RNA sequence: GUUUGACCUCAAAUCAGGUAGGAGUACCCGCUGAAUAUCAAUAAGCGGAGGAAAAGAAACCAACCGGGAUUGCCUUAGUAACGCGAGUGAAGCGGCAAAAGCUCAAAUUUGAAAUCUGGUACCUUCGGUGCCCGAGUUGUAAUUUGGAGAGGG
RNA sequence: GUUCUUUGUAAAGUGCCUUCGAAGAGUCGAGUUGUUUGGAUGCAGCUCUAAGUGGGUGGUUCCAUCUAAAGCUAA
RNA sequence: AUGGUGAA
């Protein structure tokens, strides 16, 4: 679903990167 | 038990209930035709066969239409609101049978009913009244 | 050592411990154990008057009806 | 150690329950029409047996809906698929016979 | 709906925003009693998907349990013991730290006429549902009981004690087989 | 000192523009329970063709349904919602959809104009007065988005 | 022997109280002697007290006529478990969707012969 | 472009059916004589 | 405003309407639990329900021309498997008993929070109505629970 | 069976055409430590922590079957 | 071994 993908991208941009993700 | 002995010794008396015989006897309570023809002397399967009906649809385990006519004979035994009628009459007077024109009536077709619904309602009104 | 107990009167109320070894007074629960089969029987329901439990069975038989006979 | 002394008692109780159901369910046969099923486990695949309920495709091919079929005494199972034309045809024929033999009283 | 956004945000549990929210909320709760009445849930999406509804009859309680009988089971038992007149339906995790773990439990009062007349919720008013957490009938209790389908739960599909009794009994018919 | 996604609140519309927005919103107060009940009773008595009503949209779920459809023109967001996660993403959603948004202090103040004790958000879709709404939107943009 | 309840039903509160006082005085006088009449007067006292209590209870019921939440004394004594176990109306409550489904497809009565 | 779907229902372009249902319920109540119109309430205020 | 209001939070009242302990305990559910393999998920102990309890409509069983809620019996079977030693020990398929499917989260009623608790006066009183009070917008009703489902013709 | 009511431009179903078409995260999962099983599974303290034509269960390139992390329900 | 009793 396009709406679900958009919501996921919005949440990804809002939440930033996790502490373990920041290591990348 | 202690309670049973106390109850037996007590003068209150037992609340006797005799219903063993009533377990064997069951009266039909879902059909008037069957009740008149049903015979409690025979079993469920025997009664169904006597009436001419099937008591089981699947192959039963273990070894094994004078009445159905009455059941078949037993098989042979909405309008519009006043405001709805007035609304239909208004549109009929304003547009007659012009369904397409009636559809676009902004101040009489308050509810945007389809052409099919409008024509069906008008036909029902005509049949009921004229 | 022991004294009369208000709940049971079994004369098993410890003076120093201020508790009854038989019925468990003042504990809300009544002391009882499975291994004490004879003890349970001695204090099982029905050993007393059963002022209210007696009429429950009779009342149920009538469906807990209320009112009076129509004569 | 349990001894089935009640075997006769259990049978009598089951018969009494069936009689009570018949008294309440006199007009109906107490059973829902079941489809024919071919078993897995080739040791038993040769044996055909009754199933839980007819598939949605079979009910549709029988000229009735599952919701209406249930009220007429037809078991419906939406979990079973269809992969055999012979079984589908047999189930359709059984449903057609059931529809042609059932009598429904008016709701009026 | 917004609840999808809430669920997606809650998916990234280790986000710096959720970290700040959790560390603020745990500190705020640290100044309150172990068990206290909650005005409203802090995770509306989780409660809503768990069956909670904002109507007269529902109650939200927050309980703190020592870290290290699961923690959720202990919380449910404690709230049921304290809320004797209410029935525990479900609970969800809301916070954790190095010392304590916090869970939120939603309760429904069967005495309120709103629940009694609610066709979708009056089922809990039956006496057989008394103290669901006590018998492990809650979601956490059932999960801890191993109740599920498949080979992975054959020995605990329905009753770990029942199977032992069944396999230890000696069934003898009137006519020996 | 908090993550940038937080502390976007505490920067809010100024007193003058906030008062102007509240005055504009008060015009479209939804018919309260008593007013709607009495109007419906009057209509029934008269019965015993209609213009579309205009009112503010305040339900968070309803507003979010209107948001992302690009129908909402101006949305007010309370900065004191206890479940902050309910409103952390709303400004970003509005920015992505290009819908102007304004953070107004006090959920109670936001709800006082919609006949409710509290209201997390409020949004306008239809208007009576379009020039006033456009001017208010431009002022809010220039005073909030271009500054913070 | 003794007083008849069916005669005392229509007596007023003051008359019943006076009769009870007279019976109590008679019992006190007879106690000094220490005699079946003592049993008769004792039974009459109980009958008068029961009649007075019955009158008072019906008066209390009348004053609470029809209004909700009557005193627990007048409420049903069936059992603790029956006050729970939601009443017939609550149990019969059904969602609109289920009612619509039942109306659309009610359970039909049928037989299978032809 | 908007992300949603399910094009606009007719009710959004038509007067609410709930309002009509409430009006007809009030009309039924008035017919049964259990509701007094506000105009009659003004007279009864005496 | 050297003030007056909206809420939110926290306390109290011999406040109004409610429920909780405990008893019994053969069966049910959970926790704990002896005399590294064995007596053993036994004995004992604690907590929680009913006339039954639990479970229950698959992130199932199978590798077949497939079956289709849970539960009990025979069979599978003293087999597979394990501890290969004394010993423990399943489950699918098959036949039988009885069969019933459903409810929320999820996409706008926004052209009308349409929902519900309580108070008051009546009536046809296990409830209904007019009015008021409060909850609800941080979501109460209808519409959908994957068998798809929804706006229209 | 008997008797009063319905109504309101009210609620559903059938076949066709058309435009859309959501899915339980400190959860699955791996690690380790206690526990149960004749099952190697499950239960349980804790570091980490998953994706949406995705995920779970089974074998010779993968093919077969469902959609867990909510709940109710007589026999 | 389990659960209790009294005893400084
Ligand atoms: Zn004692």
């Amino acid at each position: 679903s396009n709406r679900t993908k958009f919501v996921r991208s919005l949440v990804r941009e809002i939440a930033g990167l996790s502490p373990y993700e920041r290591r990348l | 038990s202690v309670r049973k002995r106390k109850m037996n010794r007590s003068s209150v008396g037992k609340a006797t209930r005799r219903n063993k015989d009533k377990q064997r006897k069951i009266n039909i309570q879902s059909n008037p035709i069957i009740a008149a023809n049903w015979d409690y002397s025979l079993t469920m399967a025997q009664n169904y066969k006597k009436l001419g009906l099937r008591a089981k649809l699947q192959t039963p385990a273990g070894g094994k239409e004078t009445e159905v006519v009455k059941k078949l004979e037993e098989l042979a035994s909405r309008s519009q609101s006043e405001r709805e009628e007035e609304w239909l009459e208004k549109l009929y007077k304003k547009h007659g049978d012009d369904y397409k024109k009636m559809f676009f009536d902004k101040k009489l077709n308050i509810y945007q009913q389809s052409e099919g619904d409008l024509k069906r309602r008008l036909l029902r009104w005509k049949k009921r009244n004229g | 050592s022991h004294t009369l107990c208000n709940r049971c009167g079994r004369r098993s109320f410890h003076v120093q411990k201020k508790t009854c070894s038989s019925c468990g007074y003042p504990a809300a629960k009544t002391r009882s154990y499975n291994w004490g089969a004879k003890a349970k029987r001695r204090h099982t329901t029905g050993t007393g008057r059963m002022r209210y439990l007696k009429h429950v069975s009779r009342r149920f038989k009538n469906g807990f009806q209320t009112g009076s006979a129509s004569k | 150690v349990k001894v089935h002394f009640d075997q006769a008692g259990k049978k009598v109780s089951r018969r009494n329950a069936r009689a009570t159901r018949a008294a309440k369910i006199a007009p109906r046969p107490l059973d829902l029409l079941r489809p024919v099923v071919r078993a897995p486990t080739v040791k038993y695949n040769r044996k055909v047996r009754a199933g839980r309920g007819f598939t949605l495709a079979e009910v549709k091919a029988a000229g009735l809906t599952a919701a209406y079929a249930r009220t007429i005494g037809i078991a419906v199972d939406h979990r079973r698929q269809n992969r055999n034309q012979e079984i589908f045809d047999a189930n359709v024929q059984r449903l057609k016979e059931y529809q042609s033999k059932i009598i429904v009283f008016p709701r009026n | 709906g917004a609840y999808k956004y809430l669920e997606e945000l809650q998916r990234k549990k280790q986000s710096d925003v959720l970290r700040f929210l959790q560390r603020v909320r745990v500190w705020e709760y640290r100044q309150k009693n172990v068990i206290h009445r909650a005005a409203r849930p802090t995770r509306p999406d989780k409660a809503r998907r768990l069956g909670y509804k904002a109507k007269q009859g529902f109650v939200i309680y927050r309980v703190r349990v020592r870290r290290g009988r699961s923690l959720r089971a202990t919380a449910e038992e404690r709230v049921g013991r304290r809320a004797a007149n209410l029935r525990v339906l479900n609970s969800y995790w809301v916070n954790q730290d190095s010392t304590y773990k916090y869970f939120e439990v939603i309760l429904v009062d069967p005495q309120h006429k709103a629940i009694r007349r609610d066709a979708r919720y009056n089922w809990i008013c039956d006496p057989v549902h008394k103290h669901r957490e006590a018998r492990g009938l809650t979601a956490t209790g059932k999960k801890s009981r191993g109740i599920n389908k498949g080979h992975k739960f054959n020995n605990t599909k329905a009753g770990r004690r029942k199977t032992w009794k069944r396999q230890n009994t000696l069934s003898l018919w009137r006519y020996r087989k | 000192k908090v993550p940038p996604t937080i502390a976007q609140f505490q920067y809010t519309l100024d007193r003058n523009t906030a008062a102007e927005t509240f005055k504009l919103f008060n015009k479209y107060r939804p018919e309260t329970a008593a007013e709607k009940k009495e109007r419906l009773t009057k209509e029934a008595a008269a019965v015993a063709a209609s213009p579309k009503p205009y009112a503010v949209k305040y339900g968070l779920n309803h507003v979010v349904a209107l948001i992302e459809n690009k129908k909402a023109k101006l949305v007010l967001i309370a900065n004191d919602v206890d479940p902050i996660e309910l409103v952390v993403f709303l400004p970003a959603l509005c920015k992505k959809m290009g819908v102007p948004y304004a953070i107004v202090k006090g959920k109670a103040r936001l709800g006082t104009l919609v006949n409710q004790k509290t209201s997390a958000v409020a949004a306008l879709t239809e208007v009576r007065d379009e020039a006033a709404l456009a001017k208010l939107v431009s002022t809010i943009d220039a005073n909030f988005a271009d500054k913070y | 022997a003794g007083v008849k309840a069916y005669e005392l039903r229509t007596k007023s509160k003051e008359q019943l109280a006076s009769q009870l006082v007279d019976l109590k005085k008679e019992l006190a006088e007879l106690k000094v002697q220490k005699l079946p009449k003592i049993k008769t007067v004792r039974k009459s006292i109980a009958c008068v007290l029961t009649v007075i209590n019955e009158q008072q209870r019906e008066a209390v019921r009348q004053l609470y006529k029809g209004k909700k939440y009557q005193p627990k004394d007048l409420r049903a004594k069936k059992t603790r478990a029956l006050r729970r176990a939601l009443t017939k109306f609550e149990a019969s409550q059904v969602t609109e969707k289920q009612r619509k489904k039942q109306i659309a497809f009610p359970q039909r009565k049928y037989a299978i012969k032809a | 472009m908007p992300l949603t779907a399910v094009p606009e229902p007719k009710r959004r372009f038509v007067p609410s059916k709930n309002e009509a249902k409430r009006v007809m319920k009030i009309v039924r109540a008035i017919r049964e004589g259990r509701i007094i119109p506000p105009k009659k309430l003004k007279e009864m205020k005496e």
